[PDB]
């Protein structure tokens, strides 16, 4: 019996350059090569990709953030190509010491060069944002990507800028490095007594659990009732068809409740938003209203 | 009573107006709840149906309100087993032919659903300017087989997705001349033949047709997928 | 009660096992044979754990907790108060789980579709056995094992884990935080591409599924399909958890230290494992 998780036979056609709507034109790229490899799973069609200012900002934003962690990972290498790749994962860019507070007088071996490339993330991240808003604005689209981005934002600017901010200190940011930002991480539930028992953690695992547990539902029902075209969810939408039927009726016999082809995507965007929308909660409050979140828990 | 207990308590209460939400927004399809003759189930649940909601669809094709008046807009060829509910509903024909259980399709649109500009989004290869097969095996020209092991026709195009780029259908040519279009994610494309688990060679013949040889439209796609899944369960008597 | 289009579906015909005898429905829920295999270990295993709650002298869910059996015990029986009971509902959660994954399969028939959502059922279920089954039988004792109790069984999680440093250098343990990450990521996006496509701006028509393609390939330069992300949740959840039991199936029984040396063999290569400066110089 064929499953429908790699395509049997590719076809390919004149490029699709796309809905046209209220885009400008002027910024799309020419299209790209196709991928016969990216075929096999998805879609062979590389770009055309738009590109304006708030991408250009975000491009070049980012890449100076990663430029300014190149050089500083290149400066504790001594400079050496060879120890370079051997401690890659062992460099570090941290902030500055909680001597300087919330200063930017930092030298930049002592956490200035954090504050600057701190600076080029948080421009790449917003600009990188608005992206998002615009380009589904020019084809006249909600706005639910740009909402749920905010999600994960929030819990960014809570971990690197807002709880700083509160607890009064540079010093309590995330530092820049493969390794040093999980010791930093395994740190921070050490100092605010075990981040098992902070409530907003646990609500926050429960709803990335419950990411894979709904994403392999909703995949594999979709691909089990792909035999009937149920992958073409919005015509679905309008006009119900068999494989909507058989896709809620096997959830309905299987635990008792379904949802509708729209309703599992209100379902699947609130799942994985929750994730981060509780999580930065929990790490907002650890330090700044609880200091042990075990000894905390006794009381409630 | 801290800061931290305020809000984990707020967050609860909020998640409760949510699930409640999200539930009665997956209400608009299928509600309210029927007994087994037809009638309103005088058991709703505890979720209230949700107020309508309008979508506008593309290309005048006019305007979708749910939740509204449910209908099937066709016979079910079904009918009681047992005096009280929750039993099967026994087919009282040809359960294939009559479109039910897992031969079942919905009275969808007879129109060919349409990309973005308006064009059918699913034509014939040989109607669709500048696509071709570009990896994989090409099954036109191959032979079909079906469960019982006998060849029902031959391979003569494929009906492609055109805003995706894929391969929706096989259109083959039976012993009689005529054609059909088999599901391609129902059939496994080989070396040397189309192997289709799903029908004997004998129930080809039996696939719904379409009215036009350069487009399919909605309600043809179920009739079509919906009698090729049902033989699973109904043309396995002869599957080897 | 039935969907309004829920009829020409209940049909007979789809078991695995007992022809007709167990083809009905309660209400909305499919019975089968494994309708009923599932509600016995499911009623038994519950059974098991009031009466380990009886046992603790405690009826707060938050305060049960059935432990398996000590280190001493090894793989063998241990009486129920002494684990016991954790055996006994082990035995039972796997009943019930398996199943309920045949359940879903004479569904998947009845219904004519797929079998995917009982094959990815399968995953979950693989991981468990990991923790409960598999790992504890290579390294010698049910003991091993984690406990059934709300918040005993985290402090298992970090005890099991501090007991090899920091678990996040546990290189399989990254790959699958990566897929659990990205899984969310992903199925964010794609409910929000779809809800942004079915509900556009006021004043708007609905869009089609060409405006999600052109989306995504304005935002990133490509799109994957409608078919293909649904293909590509289901890889990324599946193999999130695939990782997962590897991570753990390897600690403990091949790997014993702490797993932040593991990665020393990239670090003391004997030309670069010289060489003066860096961090490790
Ligand atoms: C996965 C690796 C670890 C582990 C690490 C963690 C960590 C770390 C956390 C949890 C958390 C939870 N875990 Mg645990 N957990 C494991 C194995 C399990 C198993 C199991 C049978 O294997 C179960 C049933 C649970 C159950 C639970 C819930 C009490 C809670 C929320 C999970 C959730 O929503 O997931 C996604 C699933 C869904 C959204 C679907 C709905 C699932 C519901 C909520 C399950 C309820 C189970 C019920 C309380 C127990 C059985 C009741 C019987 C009727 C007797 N864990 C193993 C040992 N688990 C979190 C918590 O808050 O704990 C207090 C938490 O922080
Ligand atoms: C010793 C370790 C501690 C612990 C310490 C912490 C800390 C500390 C934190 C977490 C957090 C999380 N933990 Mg914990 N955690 C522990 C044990 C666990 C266990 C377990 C099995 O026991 C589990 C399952 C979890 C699970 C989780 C997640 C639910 C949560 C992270 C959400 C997320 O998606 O972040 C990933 C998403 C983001 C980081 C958002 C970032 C998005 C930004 C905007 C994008 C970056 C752009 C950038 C330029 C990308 C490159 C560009 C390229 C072009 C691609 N923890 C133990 C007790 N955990 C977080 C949390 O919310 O806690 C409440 C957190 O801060
Ligand atoms: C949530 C608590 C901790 C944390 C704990 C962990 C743990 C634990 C792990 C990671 C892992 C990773 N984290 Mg971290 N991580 C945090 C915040 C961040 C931020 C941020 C914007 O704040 C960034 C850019 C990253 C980046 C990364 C990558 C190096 C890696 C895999 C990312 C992923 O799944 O991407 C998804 C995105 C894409 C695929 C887009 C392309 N982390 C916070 C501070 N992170 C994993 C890893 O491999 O570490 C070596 C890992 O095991
Ligand atoms: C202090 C703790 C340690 C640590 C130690 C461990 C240990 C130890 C383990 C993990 C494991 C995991 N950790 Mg770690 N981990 C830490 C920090 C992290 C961080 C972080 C941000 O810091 C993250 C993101 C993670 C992430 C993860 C995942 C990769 C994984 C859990 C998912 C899993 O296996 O699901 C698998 C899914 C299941 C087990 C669910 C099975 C459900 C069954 C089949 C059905 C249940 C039905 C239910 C009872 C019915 C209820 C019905 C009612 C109607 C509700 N860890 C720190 C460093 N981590 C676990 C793992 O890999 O396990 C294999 C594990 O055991
Ligand atoms: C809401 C919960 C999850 C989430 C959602 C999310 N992420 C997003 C979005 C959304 C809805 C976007 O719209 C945006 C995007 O364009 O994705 C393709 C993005 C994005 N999430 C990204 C990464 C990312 N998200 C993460 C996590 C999460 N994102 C959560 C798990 C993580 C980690 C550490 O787990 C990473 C590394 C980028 C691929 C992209 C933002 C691109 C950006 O800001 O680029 C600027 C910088 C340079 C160009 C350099
Ligand atoms: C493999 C990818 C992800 C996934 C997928 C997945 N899960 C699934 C499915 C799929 C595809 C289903 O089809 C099936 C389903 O029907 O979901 C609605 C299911 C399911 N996943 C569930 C839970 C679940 N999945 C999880 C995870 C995941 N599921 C993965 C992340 C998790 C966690 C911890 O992350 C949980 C808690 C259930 C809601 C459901 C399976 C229901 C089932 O099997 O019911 C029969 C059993 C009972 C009704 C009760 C039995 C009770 C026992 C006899 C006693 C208790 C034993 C247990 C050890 C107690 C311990 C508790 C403590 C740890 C607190
Ligand atoms: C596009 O197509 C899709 C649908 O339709 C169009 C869907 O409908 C769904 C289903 C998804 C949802 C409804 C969203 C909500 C689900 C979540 C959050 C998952 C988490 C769910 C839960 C926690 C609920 C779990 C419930 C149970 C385990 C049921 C409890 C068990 C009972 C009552 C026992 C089972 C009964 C029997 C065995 C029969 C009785 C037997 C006797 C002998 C008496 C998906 C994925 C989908 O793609
Ligand atoms: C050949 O090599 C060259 C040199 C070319 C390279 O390019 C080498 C480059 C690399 C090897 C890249 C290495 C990169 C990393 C290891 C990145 C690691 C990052 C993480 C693990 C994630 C940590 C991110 C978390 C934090 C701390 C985020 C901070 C963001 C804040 C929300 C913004 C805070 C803003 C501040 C403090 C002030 C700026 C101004 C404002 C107005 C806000
Ligand atoms: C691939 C190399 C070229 C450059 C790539 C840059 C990075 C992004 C890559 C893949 C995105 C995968 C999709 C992630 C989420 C998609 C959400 C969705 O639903 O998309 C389906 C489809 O695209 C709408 O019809
Ligand atoms: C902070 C996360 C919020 C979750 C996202 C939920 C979006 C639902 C609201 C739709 C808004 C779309 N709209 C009207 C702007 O086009
Ligand atoms: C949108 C889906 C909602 C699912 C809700 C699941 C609730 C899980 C309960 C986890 C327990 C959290 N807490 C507060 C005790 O740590
Ligand atoms: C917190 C998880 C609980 C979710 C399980 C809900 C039970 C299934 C839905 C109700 C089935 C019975 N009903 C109401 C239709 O008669
Ligand atoms: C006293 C206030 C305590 C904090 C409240 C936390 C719960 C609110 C979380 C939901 C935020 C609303 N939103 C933006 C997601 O729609
Ligand atoms: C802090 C919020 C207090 C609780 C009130 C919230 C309950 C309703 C939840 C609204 C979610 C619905 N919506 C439309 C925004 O998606
Ligand atoms: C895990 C969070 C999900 C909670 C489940 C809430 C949905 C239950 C709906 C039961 C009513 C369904 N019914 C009978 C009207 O079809
Ligand atoms: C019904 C299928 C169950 C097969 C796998 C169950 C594993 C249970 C592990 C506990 C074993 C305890 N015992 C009886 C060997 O002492
Ligand atoms: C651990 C239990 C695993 C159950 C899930 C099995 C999924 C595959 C289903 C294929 C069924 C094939 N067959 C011959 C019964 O039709
Ligand atoms: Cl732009
Ligand atoms: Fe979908």
């Amino acid at each position: 019996e064929y499953q429908n998780i790699f395509t049997q036979v590719q076809v390919r056609g004149p490029a699709d350059l796309g809905m046209t709507e209220d885009v400008n034109l002027a910024n799309r790229s020419g299209v790209g090569p196709f991928s016969t490899l990216l075929g096999w799973f998805g879609n062979a069609q590389l770009g055309p990709i738009y590109l304006g200012s708030l991408g250009v900002l975000s491009l070049f934003s980012g890449l100076m953030w990663f430029f300014t962690i190149g050089i500083w990972f290149w400066y504790q290498a001594g400079w050496n190509p060879a120890v370079f790749l051997r401690d890659l994962f062992f460099f570090s860019l941290e902030p500055p010491a909680p001597e300087y507070g919330l200063s930017f007088a930092a030298p930049l071996k002592e956490g200035g060069l954090w504050l600057i490339a701190s600076f080029f993330m948080f421009v790449a991240v917003w600009s990188w944002w608005g992206r998002t808003y615009l380009r589904a604005q020019a084809l006249g689209m909600g706005k639910h990507t740009a909402w749920a981005f905010l999600s994960a934002i929030w819990l960014w600017m809570v971990l690197g800028f807002i709880r700083p901010i509160l607890m009064g200190s540079w010093s309590e940011a995330v530092p820049y490095g493969i390794f040093s930002h999980l010791d930093w991480t395994n740190n921070f539930s050490l100092v605010h007594g075990n981040l098992h028992y902070n409530p907003f953690h646990g609500l926050s695992i429960a709803f990335l659990y419950g990411s894979a547990l709904l994403f392999a539902m909703h995949g594999a029902t979709i691909l089990a009732v792909s035999r009937f075209g149920g992958e073409r969810e919005l015509e679905q939408i309008a006009d119900r068809g068999t494989a909507a039927e058989r896709a809620a009726l096997f959830w309905r016999w299987t635990m008792g409740f379904n949802a509708t082809m729209e309703g599992i995507h209100r379902w699947a965007i609130w799942m994985a938003v929750l994730v981060t929308l509780t999580g930065g909660i929990g790490i907002l409050l650890s330090g700044t209203v609880v200091d042990n979140w075990y000894v905390w828990g006794q009381n409630h | 009573f801290d800061l931290a207990s305020l809000a984990i308590y707020s967050f609860w209460i909020f998640l409760a107006g949510l699930i409640y939400y999200l539930q009665t927004e997956n209400m608009r399809e299928g509600y309210p709840l029927e007994n087994e003759d037809g009638t309103p189930a005088a058991n709703q649940g505890p979720f209230p149906l949700p107020k309508p909601k309008t979508f506008i669809l593309p290309h005048g094709r006019g305007t979708l309100t749910v939740p509204g008046p449910e209908s099937e807009d066709r016979p079910i060829a079904l009918a009681r087993t047992a005096v009280s509910e929750g039993f099967p509903h026994a087919p009282t024909g040809d359960p294939m032919k009559d479109g039910v259980g897992p031969a079942s399709w919905v009275a969808r649109r007879d129109l060919p659903e349409l990309d973005g500009h308006g064009h059918n989004k699913i034509k014939p290869m040989k109607a669709a300017a500048g696509f071709h097969v570009s990896a994989g095996k090409n099954p036109i020209g191959l032979p079909v087989r079906g469960c019982d092991l006998e060849i029902a026709g031959k391979v003569v195009d494929i009906w492609v997705d055109i805003p995706e780029q894929m391969a929706r259908f096989l259109e083959v040519e039976l012993k009689d001349g005529s054609t059909r279009l088999l599901p391609m994610q129902m059939v496994k494309v080989q070396s040397n033949r189309v192997h289709v688990n799903a029908l004997s060679s004998d129930l080809f013949a039996g696939i719904p047709t379409i009215k036009s040889p350069t487009e399919v439209t909605l309600l043809e796609e179920d009739k079509i997928c919906g009698y090729v899944a049902g033989g699973l369960m109904y043309a396995a008597p002869k599957r080897k | 009660a039935l969907l309004s289009f829920e009829r020409k579906y209940r049909v007979p015909g789809g078991t695995l096992v007992g022809g007709n005898l167990f083809d009905f429905w309660v209400g909305p829920f499919y019975v089968g044979f494994f309708g009923v295999a599932t509600f016995f270990f499911a009623a038994l295993g519950i059974i098991l754990i009031a009466w380990s709650a009886v046992l603790q002298g405690t009826w707060n869910p938050q305060l049960i907790s059935v432990y398996p059996p000590a280190l001493e015990y090894g793989l063998g029986g241990a009486p129920l108060a002494k684990g016991g009971l954790w055996q006994i509902i082990t035995i039972c959660a796997t009943g019930a789980f398996v199943s309920w994954a045949l359940r879903e399969v004479e569904i998947c028939r009845k219904l004519g579709i797929g079998y995917h959502i009982p094959f990815a059922f399968a995953f979950a279920i693989l991981a468990y056995l990991t923790l409960v089954l598999f790992r504890p039988v290579m390294m010698g004792a049910w003991g091993y094992a984690f406990p059934y109790g709300i918040w005993t069984h985290l402090d298992w999680v970090s005890n099991t884990g501090y007991t090899y440093g920091n678990f996040h250098y546990n290189p399989a343990h990254m790959i699958a935080i990566t897929f659990f990450f990205t899984n969310a990521l992903a199925l964010a996006l794609h409910g929000a591409l779809v809800l942004s496509a079915a509900n556009p701006e006021k004043g708007k028509e609905m869009r089609t599924p060409d405006h999600e393609d052109t989306f995504f390939r304005d935002l990133v330069g490509y799109s994957i399909g409608t078919l293909g992300i649904h293909r590509l949740g289901l890889l990324l959840s599946l193999s999130a958890v695939f990782f997962s039991a590897l991570c753990m199936i390897i600690t403990g029984t091949i790997w014993f230290d702490q797993w932040v040396d593991w990665w020393q063999w990239w670090v003391k290569l004997p030309w670069w494992a010289n060489i003066p400066g860096g961090i490790n110089g």
